[PDB]
């Protein structure tokens, strides 16, 4: 909605850098190692 | 089956949230991370243009309670975990 996430939200929907595209488990356990 | 994939700045806007609970509201931490992996997970998978639109081509799903939303793309080989921005 704003222009700010907008730009955001195109740039990682235009990010083709495979590496950033974390998989659900993968991203999941990434987190749980957080504050877990 | 479409294939489920989480960009990673994701977990910058989830933390970026996460702010305003811990210390005060530690319970809610885990609540809205429990509600955004159910809707990435379960919800969406389910019926991915069905929620209402974000702008172009993007969607989005609150979890409400809590005012942010996940936003997302759905190709039909694909949904794209794009954000979690709050409204
Ligand atoms: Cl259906
Ligand atoms: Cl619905």
């Amino acid at each position: 909605i704003s222009e700010a996430n907008q730009a955001l939200i195109e740039a990682r929907a235009n990010d083709t850098d495979d590496a950033h595209w974390s998989t659900i488990d993968d991203f999941d356990k990434r987190i749980r190692a957080r504050l877990g | 089956t479409r294939r489920l994939r989480v960009h990673n700045g994701v977990e910058d806007d989830l933390f970026e949230a996460f702010s305003y609970y811990a210390d005060a509201a530690p319970d809610q931490i885990d609540r809205l991370y429990n509600l955004f992996v159910d809707a990435v997970t379960k919800r969406i998978p389910q019926a991915p243009n069905a929620f209402a639109p974000l702008f172009k081509h993007y969607r989005h799903i609150y979890l409400r309670p809590f005012r942010y939303y996940v936003a997302y793309r759905t190709t039909d080989e694909a949904i794209d975990i794009l954000a979690v921005r709050h409204g």
